[PDB]
């Protein structure tokens, strides 16, 4: 077997209708129910809700008047729909087959038997980002060395949206090189640094310049960084 | 919430509210960039492909937290677990219970490299200032940051990224502090005060 | 037959004073069922059959 | 609970006023009573 996979636009305006649709492969789409979970940047899962073929459908009662589910038997896959999208709703959306049991505590007849939804077979899922903000060019701003060994590097402040290729002297230098995961600011925008351990000894001054890249700005900036 | 555990020692972890019915609980177990996986349904029935290592506490216990227990535990086991609470008391929860990271106490002692760089004099003239505070080669991937001007500490303006390990065991932390040219050369000196398992390295930085 | 409540109950012993206590029914501890009376099928399918 | 509404509430969980062991201050407790215990007005 069973594969999932995971489809949609990745970049939404708010107030707009996001649609996704998970391909399914290995089985029908009529014989089995089908759950939505999307889960934040480091935040617990949320359920969306689930659909099933016959037509019983239920939704998350706090997304419950924003989201539609369907199901295609004609070319067997999963849509999604979220209408009223805003900047909670930007998370990694993933399609998930789900298995029904039943929880018996008391006495059958009188009801008293709750039943309970689980994932199994989780697909590769899709990242969707809402983010109403235009693209911005990266600034690119030298680390100069300060007061056998020496520390050198570049900086690279306020750009939208990810991510940024960030090489040296156009792959010439490849080794002592560590580039750090960016961080949103509150502004809404990231910004990644880049060192690379160089010797004490480079008097010579061969020249140094790290290549920063950026394509959604289409920005290729060469910055050389001198003491 | 973390946890932390010798390798073959067993591991144990809490999620979710007390019990105050009869419960079915399911855990899922989450690798850092992969998609969350059943582990465990109906509090103590594994499926197909899991080891008996792992164990539920039953869900006929009134009064009691979810308990999932790992045995043998291995460097392999080190993720994320949330657990799904099916309460007869309770509505349908359509948000899964806090998580927690297990720890493999293996590879322990790394002395964290953090190094502190001012604001770039090209910055300044954009009317903006930036401290930055990397750190890298430290194990395992737990730190936290705190800036201080002179000997007050600061409130605002810090922006700190989640550790990132590696080809070697090192982890990746960046630290970020947003000042005006006019915070810079006011206050004497900025420190950047870097605390990892039992030890804090602190560096400074003064204007010119 | 059997009859039973399920409702494992809390008595909740609040004082209306100055010597009296009212007794309330404190939160239940566990599932909510109802109660509930069995008689055996068999046994009374031969008693009414013996009566008519 | 969790209850579709099939199950007509039957149990009430009611909250009121109450004489303490002194005269001057009232009690604010609640108690559980069933339906047939008790009828709502108006
Ligand atoms: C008046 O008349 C009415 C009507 O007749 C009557 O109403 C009846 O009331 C009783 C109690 O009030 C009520 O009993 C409940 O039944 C629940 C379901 O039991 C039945 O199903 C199971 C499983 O069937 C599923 O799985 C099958 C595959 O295995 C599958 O094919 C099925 O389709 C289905 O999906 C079945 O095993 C049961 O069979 C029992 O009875 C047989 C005799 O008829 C007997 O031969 C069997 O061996 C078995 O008895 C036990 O056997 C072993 C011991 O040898 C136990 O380990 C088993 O668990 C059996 O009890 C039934 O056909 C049942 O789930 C309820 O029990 C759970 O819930 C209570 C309340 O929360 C808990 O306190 C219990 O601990 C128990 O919880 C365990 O099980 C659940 C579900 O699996 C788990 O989620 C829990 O975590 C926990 O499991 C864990 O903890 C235990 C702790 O020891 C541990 O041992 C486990 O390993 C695990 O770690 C409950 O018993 C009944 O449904 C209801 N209706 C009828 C028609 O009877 C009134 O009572 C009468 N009143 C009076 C006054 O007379
Ligand atoms: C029907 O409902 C009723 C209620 O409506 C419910 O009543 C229970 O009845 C059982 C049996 O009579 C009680 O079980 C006993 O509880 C004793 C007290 O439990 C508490 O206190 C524990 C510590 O005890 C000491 O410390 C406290 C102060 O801290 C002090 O007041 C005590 O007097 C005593 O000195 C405490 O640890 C315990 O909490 C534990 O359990 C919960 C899970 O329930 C867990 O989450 C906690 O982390 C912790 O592990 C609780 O707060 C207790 O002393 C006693 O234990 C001994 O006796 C049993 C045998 O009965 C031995 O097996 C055991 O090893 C000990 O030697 C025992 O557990 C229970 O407390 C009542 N419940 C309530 C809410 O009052 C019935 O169970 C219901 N019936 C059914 C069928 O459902
Ligand atoms: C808390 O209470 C809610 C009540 O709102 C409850 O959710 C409900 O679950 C029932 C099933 O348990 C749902 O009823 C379904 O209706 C559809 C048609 O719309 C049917 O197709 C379903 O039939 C399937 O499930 C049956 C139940 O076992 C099977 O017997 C049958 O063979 C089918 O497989 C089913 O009847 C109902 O729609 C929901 N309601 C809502 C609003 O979601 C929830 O389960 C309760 N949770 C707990 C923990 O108590
Ligand atoms: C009512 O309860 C009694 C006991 O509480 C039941 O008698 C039991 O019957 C079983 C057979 O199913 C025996 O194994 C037990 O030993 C009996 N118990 C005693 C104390 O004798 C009786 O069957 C129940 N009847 C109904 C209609 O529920
Ligand atoms: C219990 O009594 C208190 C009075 O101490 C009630 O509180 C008042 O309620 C009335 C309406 O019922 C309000 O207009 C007052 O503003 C409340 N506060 C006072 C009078 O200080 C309370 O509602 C009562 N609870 C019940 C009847 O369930
Ligand atoms: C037992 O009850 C059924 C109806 O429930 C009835 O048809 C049948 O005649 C009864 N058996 C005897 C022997 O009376
Ligand atoms: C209680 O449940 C019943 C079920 O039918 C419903 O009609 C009623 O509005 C509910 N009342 C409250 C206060 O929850």
């Amino acid at each position: 077997q069973v594969h999932l996979q995971e489809s949609g636009p990745g970049l939404v305006k708010p107030s707009e209708t996001l649609s996704l649709t998970c391909q399914v492969s290995g089985t029908l789409v009529r014989d089995n129910y089908w759950s939505w979970i999307r889960q934040p940047l480091g935040k617990q899962p949320e359920w969306i809700g689930y659909v099933h073929d016959s037509g019983d459908t239920n939704y998350n009662p706090s997304l419950k008047s924003r989201v539609h589910l369907s199901l295609d038997k004609s070319k067997n896959l999963v849509s999604l729909r979220l209408t009223g999208v805003t900047a909670a709703d930007s998370a990694i959306y993933y399609c998930a087959t789900t298995k029904h049991g039943r929880r018996i505590y008391g006495v059958v007849a009188f009801k008293e038997w709750f039943t309970y939804f689980y994932m199994d077979v989780w697909g590769k899922g899709t990242s969707v980002t809402v983010s109403s903000a235009s693209t911005k060019g990266p600034s690119v701003f030298p680390l100069a060395p300060s007061s056998g060994t020496a520390a050198l590097g570049c900086l690279v402040k306020d750009y939208f949206p990810e991510p940024v290729t960030v090489s040296w002297n156009s792959g010439a230098l490849t080794s002592g090189v560590h580039t750090f995961p960016a961080v949103l600011q509150s502004s809404g925008l990231y910004s990644l640094s880049s060192v690379v351990t160089v010797p004490s000894s480079s008097l010579g001054t061969q020249t140094y310049i790290c290549n920063v890249n950026h394509k959604p700005s289409n920005t290729k900036v060469d910055k050389r960084v001198e003491p | 919430t973390f946890v932390s555990v010798a390798p073959g020692q067993t591991a144990r972890i809490t999620c979710g509210e007390e019990s105050l019915g009869s419960r079915s609980v399911i855990w899922y177990q989450q690798r850092p960039g992969q998609a969350p996986s059943l582990i465990i349904y109906n509090n103590n029935d594994r499926p197909s492909g899991i080891p008996d290592r792992f164990s539920g506490s039953p869900g006929s216990t009134f009064g009691t937290t979810a308990t999932l227990t790992i045995t043998s535990v291995e460097a392999g086991d080190e993720a994320d677990y949330y657990c799904h609470i099916w309460d007869s008391r309770r509505p349908t929860n359509w948000v899964f219970g806090e998580g927690t990271t297990l720890i493999v106490l293996s590879q322990p002692k790394a002395a964290p490299s953090v190094t502190l760089f001012p604001p770039s004099s090209e910055e300044l003239q954009a009317n903006k200032a930036t401290l930055v505070c990397l750190i890298s080669d430290f194990y395992p991937g737990a730190v936290t940051v705190a800036w201080k001007a002179d000997s007050s500490p600061v409130k605002a303006g810090v922006e700190t990224t989640t550790p990132s390990k590696q080809s070697n065991n090192k982890y990746a932390a960046s630290s970020y502090l947003s000042l005006t040219p006019e915070q810079w050369k006011s206050h004497k000196s900025y420190s950047c005060q870097v605390t990892h398992e039992g030890s804090t390295v602190e560096k400074t930085v003064a204007p010119t | 037959i059997n009859c039973t409540r399920p409702n494992n109950n809390t008595r909740k012993s609040i004082r209306i004073g100055p010597g009296q206590a009212f007794y309330a029914t404190g939160d239940i501890i566990g599932d909510i069922r109802q109660a509930h009376c069995n008689v055996s099928k068999a046994t009374w399918n031969e008693t009414l059959g013996k009566v008519v | 609970n969790n209850i579709t509404d099939d199950m007509r509430g039957e149990l009430k969980n009611c909250s009121f006023n109450m004489t303490t062991e002194l005269r001057d201050k009232k009690q604010k407790v609640y108690s559980l009573f069933y339906r047939l215990d008790v009828v709502q007005i108006n």
